[PDB]
């Protein structure tokens, strides 16, 4: 199993503001997750650049070579929460510490 | 629709047997793997256990190896997550989680949930 | 993105590496010379699982050289049958799998070692691409140069089914000049190399996600 490193614990950003996640883990299977506080998680990514069902399209993730990344080119109210990088290649799948996104 | 209840949960002494039931309706329950994950309070998620498909194979997590029974009946359209050996480190919310697709294509990737049993150990 | 100056590729679902390696639902791509390669943000890949440790690297050659103009060399691999059919990668309305690689098992339950040899005859350098395939009980990998041996060792070991089929394709690269003798050896399950890739000395690569359009 992979020791998942995240971006800070939490990011303070204002709406409508650009935003980068980080999931450093030293390449592909490393689907994110959304959670609401309070909230069972939901899935948000499928792979590193691959958005699920009724993602809007300003989240975008990327990278490889175990330093990937999720860019948000705008938040939203919605967007305000915790997210986690899962990963699949071998068995232990180990999310990440995870990182909260918190209005500024 | 789909959905997903987990039971069991509460107050239970260190190493003391307990045996959560994730039960579901509107799909037949060998279409997918059936999975758990758990999160402590503030912190993040973790993994527990699987079933593959249709009950063959179980693969846990490190932390807890070896002291989880996880099994199902295909008759009854029921899980369980029969719990040995408790410990500190286990107090946490414990949901079954379900994947996106069947018969097992991409296990690993998960889109339906409960809402999470609370699972405390203490004196 | 401009057209008229610069020769761009864009690709609905092919990252530069897929076609590369030449995925079924990418073979079209086959052959094809750029100037600067665009990738969409829909890409993805329907094969076997894979995964390159020097991903950047070998993005940054495939895409500086500007041509893949793969030919095939006749490898002699004559001990066992070069064919494979996975359960992924469906091409068609059966199995397939890559279009520059091959998966080699072993003809007669039995492999033995190689000891492929081929001589790099032309004055330009040449690129050959090769994997090991991490099942899910025995064997290891060498690919053998003046300058290296490009050592791999197959990670075995159980994993989540990904597209049905629970193992890896890791895939390495191989730069073998003129005058050098590409030398390879093996003991058990290897992605043998089917040929080639030339390399063309300002080509680059840009992520960009502008739609495509007929302009200057």
């Amino acid at each position: 199993e992979i020791v998942m490193t995240q971006s800070p614990a939490t990011l303070s950003l204002s709406p409508g503001e650009r935003a980068t996640l980080s999931c450093r883990a030293s390449g592909f299977y490393l689907a994110w997750y959304q959670q609401k506080p309070g909230q069972a998680p939901r899935l948000l990514i499928y792979d590193t650049s691959n958005r699920a069902t009724g993602i809007p399209a300003r989240f975008s993730g990327r990278g490889s070579g175990t330093d990937f990344t999720l860019t948000i080119n705008s938040l939203e109210p919605e967007d305000f929460a915790v997210y986690y990088c899962q990963q699949r290649y071998n068995w232990p799948i180990t999310f990440g510490q995870g990182t909260r996104l918190e209005i500024k | 629709q789909v959905q997903l209840v987990e039971s069991g949960g509460g107050v239970v002494q260190p190493g003391r047997s307990l045996r959560l039931s994730c039960a579901t309706s509107g799909f037949t329950f060998s279409s997918y793997g059936i999975h758990w994950v758990r999160q402590a309070p503030g912190k993040g998620l973790g993994w527990v256990a699987m079933i593959s498909f249709d009950g063959s194979k179980t693969y846990y997590a490190d932390s807890v190896r070896g002291r989880f029974t996880i099994s199902r009946d295909n008759s009854k359209n029921t899980l369980s997550l029969q719990m040995n050996s408790l410990r500190t480190e286990d107090t946490a919310v414990y949901y079954c989680a379900k994947e996106r697709d069947r018969d097992g294509y991409n296990e690993g990737i998960y889109d339906y949930w409960g809402q999470g049993t609370l699972v405390t150990v203490s004196s | 993105i401009c057209d008229s100056p610069h020769q761009i590729l864009d690709g609905e679902n092919c990252t530069l590496i897929d076609a590369l390696l030449g995925d079924p639902q990418c073979d079209g791509f086959q052959n094809k010379k750029w100037d600067l390669f665009v990738e969409r943000s829909k890409a993805y890949s329907n094969c076997y699982p894979y995964d390159v440790p020097d991903y950047a690297s070998l993005r940054s050659l495939v895409a500086s050289s500007g041509t893949l103009e793969f030919k095939n060399e006749s490898f002699n691999w004559t001990g066992v049958t070069q064919n494979g059919t996975s359960s992924a990668c469906i091409r068609g309305s059966s199995s397939s799998f890559f279009s520059r690689l091959n998966w080699l098992t072993h003809l007669n339950y039995t492999y033995p070692a190689l000891n492929v040899t081929m001589p790099n005859k032309e004055q330009f350098d040449k690129l050959y691409i090769w994997g090991v395939h991490h099942p899910g009980s025995s064997g290891r990998i060498t690919v053998s140069t003046k300058r290296s041996q490009q050592a791999v060792i197959p990670n075995i070991g159980s994993r989540p089914r990904i597209r049905d089929i629970p193992s890896r394709i890791s895939i390495y690269w191989t730069i073998v000049k003129p005058g050098d003798i590409l030398l390879i050896n093996s003991t058990g399950n290897l992605i043998a190399p089917r040929g080639y890739f030339k390399i063309r000395s300002k080509s680059s690569i840009m992520r960009s996600d502008a739609p495509i359009g007929k302009c200057k």
